[PDB]
């Protein structure tokens, strides 16, 4: 009945700066708004309550403005640890939406990652399975490109990337390439690699391993 | 929840002052209290009250120095029987009792003037 | 001050999905419980309420199907989604409305306390529990020693994996789980620990698969 409309859909901001969400409402609320913070995985936490009253538990820099239908958010001196999905609700109608929620990102200083390969366990390949692992560990941004080869066979369309979220503390990003074999595929080759190419490091980075 | 009501009135040498309290609602208040407080020289106290109930009239307290009619969200409140004692900052308190969630609104207030012939 | 969410992590589509919320510090207390979800990826919706008068009057895109209740002697509130489909695979949490004081006025209401959440998703697959296989340091002392554990082929999502039981907690990095070309979900779990402490010192992965009602405890180490 009452739509709410946040923006930008997503931004990012260095770590100092000062960061604000706004957020308009269809009709008139009277500063009934709530607004809230989610990290993955978990619930969100409310923060501000009243448009402008914030919760006990918050800190000071986050402080809202607003009122009737635009509202806003502000991060005076921002945290690493602010890295969140931030939404806002309206409860001043019968149904309290919530909003679309900005995507709140860090943008750290330049790191380059640790690479780490793992081979398949034996006790997998009891199984019949082989699942080869190679780790980018603590990297920023994340635009990285890893090349998965079998004795020097490149691997394209084979290998399944997760990347996790920015973390809390060290603003960096870790992915998680893994290549999957056949049993009787694996142990038909020798040579497997991992090469890593990334903007924080000069020359590509391989880790490689001989099946043995 | 903002409730508002006219800054100022003057009574009529009758001795007559009249104010409306429109307040803001959700949607579909079945139950309603407003309730009128004069603010004398520091002090506050409650002149007179009454429950307003969706598709008909006010009931208010008896002895209420107060009269009023509705019409959707707002109550036309007519005081009778003033003169330059009565003068002072008249309040009205409305508050959404059923169905929940419940709200309380507090207005600024009409400043009501009277002197005597 | 608490409450969580207990429901199944799987139901079949086009049949009737029940939640329950138990909660603790509620009554003696004008409370309001409201339910909300939010699919993979996607933003939140607020579903419904329920107040300590027992009012469930209100409106929204699922109000036609949901029927919440309150079952005040065990102390818990029931959500009930009727006819599910793809579209209701959502992160269901109930959380507690309370009003405040502000200023004058009194009102302003909002989600004051959330619970942990639980994720529901309708489908007509069976339950898989995963198999879980160690990722072992290789020859290599300096940065530091980098280990792991690998939690391949199990459905529903989700699998929650810890350290030595919550000790470890420093270092780790649990990865999304990925779709594999089977169907079956799949996903890694990393520490960076100190190469000198690798044979003199212990590490253990718990892996958790409620809905296959699986529990394991691997251990990792070196492959002499
Ligand atoms: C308020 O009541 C008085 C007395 O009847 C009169 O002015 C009228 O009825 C009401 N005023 C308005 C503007 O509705």
């Amino acid at each position: 009945d009452i739509q709410m409309t946040q923006s930008p859909s997503s931004l990012s901001a260095s770590v100092g700066d000062r960061v604000t969400i706004t957020c308009r409402a269809s009709e008139n609320i009277y500063s009934n708004l709530a607004w809230y913070q989610q990290k993955q995985g978990k619930a969100p936490k409310l923060l501000l309550y009243a448009a402008t009253n914030l919760q006990d538990g918050v800190p000071s820099r986050f402080s809202g403005s607003g009122s009737g239908t635009d509202y806003t958010l502000t991060i005076s001196s921002l945290q690493p640890e602010d890295f969140a999905t931030y939404f806002c609700q309206h409860l001043w109608g019968t149904p309290y939406t919530f909003g679309q929620g900005t995507k709140l990102e860090i943008k750290r200083t330049v790191a380059a990652p640790s690479v780490f390969i793992f081979p398949p366990s034996d006790e997998q390949l009891k199984s019949g399975t082989a699942s080869v692992v190679c780790l980018l560990n603590n990297f920023y941004p994340r635009e990285a490109k890893v090349q998965w080869k079998v004795d020097n066979a490149l691997q394209s369309g084979n290998s399944q990337e997760s990347v996790t979220e920015q973390d809390s503390k060290d603003s960096t990003y870790s992915l998680s390439s893994t290549l999957t074999l056949s049993k009787a595929d694996y142990e038909k080759h020798k040579v497997y690699a991992c090469e890593v190419t990334h903007q924080g490091l000069s020359s590509p980075v391989t880790k490689s391993f001989n099946r043995g | 929840m903002h409730v508002a009501q006219p800054a100022v009135v003057l009574a009529s040498s009758r001795g007559i002052a009249s104010f409306v309290c429109e307040y803001a609602s959700p949607g579909k208040a079945t139950e309603v209290r407003v309730t009128v407080l004069r603010q004398a020289d520091s002090q506050v106290t409650e002149v007179c009250a009454a429950t307003y109930m969706m598709g008909n009239e006010l009931t208010f307290l008896d002895d209420s120095i107060c009269t009023g009619t509705s019409s959707g969200n707002q109550v036309n409140l007519t005081i009778q029987g003033l003169r330059a004692m009565d003068t002072g900052l008249y309040i009205c308190k409305v508050e959404l009792m059923y169905p929940p969630p419940y709200y309380l609104g507090i207005g600024n207030g009409t400043q009501i003037y009277v002197i005597d012939p | 001050v608490q409450l969580q969410e207990s429901g199944p992590g799987l139901v079949k589509p086009s049949e009737t999905l029940s939640l329950t919320c138990t909660v603790s510090g509620f009554s003696l207390t004008s409370y309001g419980l409201s339910w909300i979800r939010q699919p993979p990826g996607k933003g939140l919706e607020w579903i419904g309420y329920i107040w300590y008068d027992g009012n469930t009057n209100f409106h929204s895109p699922l109000k036609s199907r949901v029927t919440i209740s309150v079952d005040t002697s065990k102390n818990q509130f029931s959500l009930k989604l009727s006819s599910v489909t793809a579209a209701d695979t959502a992160v269901y949490y109930c959380a507690k409305t309370e009003g405040h004081y502000y200023g004058s006025n009194y009102g302003y209401y909002a989600l004051d306390y959330w619970g942990q959440g639980t994720l529901v998703t309708v489908s007509s697959a069976s339950t898989k529990g995963p198999s879980v296989f160690p990722l072992a340091p290789s020859s290599k002392s300096t940065g530091t020693a980098a280990l792991g554990c690998l939690v391949k082929d199990y459905f529903p999502e989700p699998v929650t994996v810890s350290w030595n039981s919550g000790a470890l907690t420093s270092g780790v990095h649990t990865f999304p789980a990925v779709l594999q070309s089977s169907g079956l979900y799949s996903l890694s779990s990393v520490v960076t620990v100190p190469s000198s402490s690798l044979g003199t010192q212990t590490y253990i992965c718990n892996v958790n698969h409620k809905p296959s009602n699986t529990k394991v405890d691997k251990r990792v180490e070196p492959k002499s």
